């Protein structure tokens, strides 16, 4: 308490003096998107904005008289108008062709820069940019599933030397299908976590969409866009939103959701190859599937996440109480053999749980009893809940 | 109007009657039950007489009472009233005097909040009093011997250490110091040794090693020795202790600074306490960590690159780096032992200088088994590739220190061969072999080399490096005397030159740390011709005061950047720059302060100036990809000025250097593809890759360890070495010169928790490791990691990363769960 009033005394001074720096450096604004005046090349900008003419967004039609000496361009630009144009001198004939977008000025409209296609902002974000914190140690009892995953997801663009020199065609696709809870989606974290190459997560359920045809067409600017890179991954979560079954029930039933289906059919396996994008889907509802997605060429690989065995589960419960305050002897061998068929989501929440009860009692450490306790309240007392018995028939 | 409160509103009148009878016959019970008045309110925190408030002016009545007569009983409880009073005011030589004068019970019975008051008193009127009043601090000192003992009791310890700190009496803290509280007393005075200056400096760092050596806590007593750089505490500290157990971790931590100790034949266990701190058996512990991490698999540069996802003598020379630095200390490359002919000749002119020297990077700390390697380039016709390989053995030797020497004697016979190149790869070779060695050996071979008439002034840069990193932070007077000999001796337009920018790194390397010691030097370089007097002033200041953090000295610093020059005169602003981050890497406080005055000079700076600031945030944040350096790099990646530019991604590698950070790489990607039409821009990003990448992860070039507390030598000479050549990057590092980027072999270093048996075999157990967090200051036991997970011992740890053993089976030796640890069976576990 004898430093209270000198602490209070500098502490105003450094926030007097931070407002002052504030004053000459400048901190503000920032609802208009100010960037901080260190990044402000003002002199710069000055000269961008009169060097630099703004560019109108069009798009290339047709090209008159290509073999001629004066190729002339009918562009659409927009919604504003229709024009005939020629080529700008700063750029070369043969970087613009029919149906692709182009930058045009103002005054005559004349083509100035090529641009890239037209992508859905929704599409756009789909991609991954920051990788999940789950790496493949964190999925136990999926040993074999994860080497199937690995050697068609992972390998391929990891050491593509290997299948080149061979005359070997990898599986482009994997269905990762189980009951909830199995590590379908968390497998999927693992491979976006370890790929080097762009990785897409889309959600069946965001691809429905209110008008019609909308949802095909993110379907083919997905693809558009997973084709504009070198190598690609796209995943499908919960494919059983728009990967069911046809079907004609009499009223046009799912038909607009079919088509959204059937152009993904389509971009996987059509007339024209795909790309080396693999794709990748996961489902707890595989039986909903169409048969033609279910096909090889569109989903190569069936893995099955079906409930881990008694191996498998201590080995998930080796994952989960890794960073656990446990005791001595906790017998995880024990708690697998308590849990028969349970998800790894269920020995999660046993381990959780476990914790749990030792927060309750005021206690540091997790005894044996408190993952007793926590088997019979998640895996007994919470099996009326469930989705196990209603999901292994499905699977 | 309570009552109860009008009851004490008549004691002052009724009481003050009963002393202001005569007869003292009445003024004991009413002074008696005042006295106890003040404890009846004392007894609660908040709770104040404020009646008693009121009688501040009936002190006057009181006046000839506690002065006027003799000083038995009525003065004794009358003055203390009045300094319970004296807490309410200012109380400026009053608190404290109605307490000398007055009773001389125990302190605190008058409240804890009364003591601390008079206790911030003490502290007050010491500095007020002069040489000539030492006889007024009789009672003065008896509080403080009744204070600290209170302090500790009731768990407000820091108070205590506040106390005679601001008294400059902080000797007398270690007679009263406990068993229950002596961690959280130099826990505390450890961590003001960042601000506090000198004398105080050391002074502070002395007390807290009495402490330790005084509860036998040999461990965290050597830490603090080092810190002071005490070359004769060292030697006392480590024989003192007989537990031979306890005495082969310090041999690890001394190792680990590069600090040698000539150990006594006569002392138990000589053998592998030498071998344990020469860092002999370090290669076999590396290669077994990783073996354990399962990585031993060799990396191409390709697999860093990653070309086959983006949609030349620079590419050859610059992927030899990417390559050495991956595997670095490894031993084994799938590009360079099979078959290394095709790509080290694919190499051209200066290429296979540094393609060469790459070899011995991947065989780093293997002295043994790389020395089998070199040889076979070391009887190349090629002028290069032999001197390549006389630098290779340099690289493979440095960082450990053998008994018999191999490195001196394979590159003593070309110290003054004829041709420079052959020379070239000898000075740099001895400077990493022996980097914080002192031995007068190397250096007496050496010190002639600068002063040849054939040693070029390329050659004059090295063995002024070379020596530096022998000597440095020693003050060598052999040195210094060359050093400052060659400088003056150059001509006016000689010191033009950018390599002579090195010879005043050499003096500067040689007080590393030293601090005051450069006044006779700073002298002696007023004598030589400017600009490079000014270059050579501000370069060996900054050096003296590396990891201090004196801001008196960053003060001026910032007033040499401050005035701005319409190149050949500012290029000592650079070096002010680079000055401010290795003046303030030594606390955490200090360099995110001079994070936001690096912007400042990237803003207001001109392009000498602005194109040493990302050296700077490599040189403050080496290995420690946080996220606010990088974004402001990021920006600056892609800068007008080439240098900027240059420097900036380089910087990124380093700052993520060893990290394997995957975001940084992702950048690092990205900006290949942006500066492909660059080679000398791209050959920065590929310089950032195997950076980033160094030796698959598992190793670090920060030069503080033991949780960021203890400043490596060695390592800061590493580094400066390189991000002074930085400073030239268009005629030095992109030029003829690369092989300079092998300085930082002197910084490399793994970021280790190897925990051993009592005979240092392998020991697995679980640890948690994860963001260290600050102790100081809460009492009780608070969490020292934050976000923490659960590993097995062989764990790299990340910068800021503690580790605490996750269950109690094994002790550690040391607190501190860095590099290598002995752990021993905890006998209450398993009772
Ligand atoms: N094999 C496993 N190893 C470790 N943890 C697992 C495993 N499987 C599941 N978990 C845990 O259970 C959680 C269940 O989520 P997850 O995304 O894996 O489910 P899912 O199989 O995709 O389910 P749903 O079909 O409902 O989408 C995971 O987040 C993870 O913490
Ligand atoms: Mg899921």
């Amino acid at each position: 308490s004898t430093y209270s009033r000198q602490i209070k005394q500098v502490e105003d001074d450094i926030q007097q003096l931070l407002k002052k720096i504030n004053e000459l450096t400048g901190i503000k604004e920032s609802d208009t998107g100010l960037a901080p005046p260190a990044l402000w090349d003002l002199a710069a900008d000055k000269q961008t904005l009169q060097s630099e003419q703004p560019l109108q967004v069009a798009r290339c039609t047709k090209i008159i008289n290509a073999d001629s000496e004066d190729p002339k361009y009918i562009i659409n630009v927009k919604q504003f108008a229709k024009f005939v144009v020629d080529l700008s001198d700063q750029v070369a004939p043969t970087d613009i062709e029919e149906g692709m977008r182009v930058g045009v000025d103002r005054n005559k409209y004349q083509i100035h820069i090529p641009l890239p296609p037209k992508i859905d902002p929704t599409v756009t974000m789909m991609q991954v940019e920051e990788k999940p914190d789950v790496t493949y140690s964190d999925v136990g009892g999926c040993k074999e599933q994860i080497e199937k995953l690995r050697e068609v997801v992972e390998t391929p663009l990891l050491h593509p030397e290997r299948f080149v020199n061979l005359g070997i065609e990898p599986p482009k696709g994997v269905l990762l299908f189980g009951p909830p809870g199995t590590g379908k989606t968390l497998c999927a974290r693992a491979v976006a976590n370890r790929t080097d190459a762009c990785f897409i997560r889309v959600i069946g359920s965001e691809l429905v969409q209110k008008y019609v045809g909308e949802g095909a067409r993110m379907v083919r600017e997905l693809f558009e866009m997973a084709r504009t890179k070198k190598a690609c991954l796209i995943f499908f979560d919960e494919i059983d939103a728009i990967g069911g079954a046809r079907f004609d029930d009499g009223a046009g039933g799912d038909n607009e959701v079919q088509r959204t289906m059937l152009e993904l059919i389509n971009q996987l396996d059509g007339f024209d190859p795909r790309g080396n994008i693999k794709v990748l889907m996961a489902t707890n509802r595989p039986d909903t599937l169409d048969p033609a997605l279910m096909r090889p060429g569109r989903l190569d690989r069936k893995i099955e996440f079906s409930l881990p065995d008694l191996e498998g589960r201590t080995h998930i419960f080796k994952i989960h109480a890794r960073s656990m305050s446990v005791e001595r002897d906790i017998r995880f061998e024990l708690l697998a053999r308590l849990c028969p068929n349970s998800t790894g989501a269920e020995i999660r929440s046993v381990c959780t749980e476990a914790g749990m009860f030792a927060i309750r009692a005021r206690r540091k450490i997790a005894t044996e009893k408190d993952f007793l306790e926590a088997v019979n309240k998640v895996i007994k007392s919470y099996a009326k809940f469930s989705a196990t018995p209603r999901y292994m028939t499905y699977n | 109007l309570s009552e109860e409160d009008k009851q004490l509103q008549d004691e002052l009148e009724m009481l003050v009657e009963r002393l202001g009878e005569k007869d003292t016959s009445l003024y004991r019970p009413a002074l008696e039950e005042l006295r106890r008045q003040i404890r009846s309110s004392t007894t609660s925190m908040t709770s104040v007489p404020k009646p008693l408030k009121f009688l501040r002016p009936h002190y006057g009545k009181l006046k000839e009472i506690y002065e006027n007569m003799a000083p038995g009983e009525n003065k004794r409880f009358a003055a203390d009233i009045i300094s319970v009073l004296a807490m309410t005011m200012s109380g400026e030589r009053e608190c404290l005097k109605y307490r000398l004068v007055g009773s001389q019970e125990e302190l605190a019975s008058w409240g804890h909040e009364y003591v601390r008051h008079l206790a911030g008193e003490v502290a007050k009127e010491w500095q007020e009093l002069d040489d000539a009043e030492k006889v007024q601090r009789e009672p003065l000192l008896t509080l403080v011997k009744e204070i600290v003992p209170y302090n500790m009791a009731h768990n407000a310890e820091h108070e205590a250490c506040d106390l005679l700190m601001e008294i400059e009496q902080v000797d007398m803290l270690e007679k009263d110091i406990d068993e229950n509280a002596y961690a959280k007393v130099c826990l505390y005075l450890t961590s003001c040794v960042n601000y506090v200056p000198e004398p105080e400096n050391s002074a502070l760092l002395r007390c807290a090693l009495g402490v330790f050596r005084k509860f036998s806590r040999f461990p965290e007593a050597l830490r603090l020795a080092l810190m002071l750089n005490d070359m004769e505490l060292v030697e006392d500290i480590f024989t003192s202790c007989k537990d031979v157990v306890v005495q082969k971790q310090m041999a690890f931590m001394l190792g680990r600074h590069g600090v040698f100790l000539e150990l006594s034949e006569d002392v138990e266990e000589y053998e592998d306490l030498t071998e344990i701190m020469s860092n002999v058996q370090l290669n076999s512990n590396f290669l077994a960590l990783a073996r354990e991490l399962d990585i031993m698999e060799p990396k191409v540069p390709d697999d860093i690159y990653k070309t086959h996802l983006e949609n030349s003598a620079r590419m050859n020379l610059a992927s030899s780096f990417v390559n050495g630095f991956v595997n670095a200390a490894f031993g084994q490359d799938k590009l360079l032992t099979d078959d290394g002919n095709k790509w080290l000749y694919k190499n051209k002119d200066h290429g296979m200088l540094s393609a060469a020297a790459s070899l011995g990077m991947i065989l780093l700390w293997d002295v043994d088994g790389g020395l089998t390697q070199i040889d076979k380039y070391l009887y190349s016709s090629e002028d290069y590739i032999k001197s390549g390989a006389l630098l290779a053995c340099g690289i493979v030797n440095s960082g450990v220190r053998n008994e018999c020497d191999p490195a001196l004697a394979l590159l003593s016979d070309y110290v003054l061969h004829n041709s420079n190149t052959m020379r070239l790869g000898s000075i740099f070779g001895l400077g990493l072999a022996y980097a914080g060695s002192n031995r007068e050996d190397v250096l007496t071979l050496l010190l002639p080399v600068m002063g040849d008439s054939k040693s070029s002034m390329e050659v004059a840069g090295v063995t002024a490096l070379a020596c530096g990193m022998i000597a440095v932070g020693s003050c060598n007077g052999d040195v210094t005397s060359t050093i400052l000999q060659t400088i003056m001796e150059k001509s006016e337009t000689e010191l033009k030159d950018t390599y002579a920018r090195w010879l005043p790194l050499g003096l500067g390397l040689n007080h590393l740390g030293k601090g005051e010691a450069i006044e006779a030097i700073l002298a002696a370089l007023e004598v030589v011709s400017e600009p490079f007097r000014s270059f050579a002033n501000t370069l060996v200041d900054v050096c003296a005061y590396a990891g201090s953090g004196n801001v008196l000295k960053v003060q001026q610093l910032l007033h040499i950047c401050s005035e701005h020059f319409d190149a050949d005169m500012g290029a000592h602003q650079g070096v002010a720059v680079l000055g401010i981050a290795l003046i303030a890497m030594g606390e955490e406080i200090g360099a995110e302060m001079a994070l936001r005055t690096f912007g400042h000079l990237l803003r207001y700076g001109e392009p000498t100036l602005r194109r040493a600031v990302p050296l700077a945030l490599a040189l403050i944040s080496v290995s420690n990809p946080r996220l606010n350096i990088l974004d402001t790099l990021s920006k600056f990646s892609h800068d007008a000025d080439p240098e900027v530019s240059y420097n900036s991604i380089f910087a990124m590698g380093m700052v993520g250097s060893g990290t394997n950070n995957a975001r940084l790489a992702a950048m690092l990607r990205q900006l290949a593809q942006y500066h492909a039409k660059d080679p000398n821009n791209l050959f920065m990003v590929r310089l950032a890759q195997g950076l980033t990448h160094l030796g698959k992860g598992t190793l670090t070039l920060c030069p503080y360890h033991s949780d960021r507390q203890l400043m490596s030598q060695v390592a800061v000479a590493g580094l400066l070495t390189v991000l002074v050549s930085f400073l030239d990057v268009r005629n030095i590092i992109l030029g003829k010169s690369h092989y300079v980027l092998y300085g930082l072999v002197a910084a490399m270093q793994p970021r280790m928790l190897v925990t051993f048996d009592e005979e240092l075999r392998p020991l697995p157990v679980s640890v948690r490791v994860g963001q260290a967090v600050d102790v100081v200051g809460q009492a009780g036991k608070p969490k020292t990691i934050t976000g923490f997970q659960t590993h097995t011992t062989p764990v790299l740890l990340a910068h800021g990363e503690r580790a605490e053993l996750a269950t109690e089976e094994f002790l550690p030796v040391t607190p501190i769960l860095e590099g290598f640890v002995i752990l021993r069976k905890n006998p209450n576990y398993d009772l």
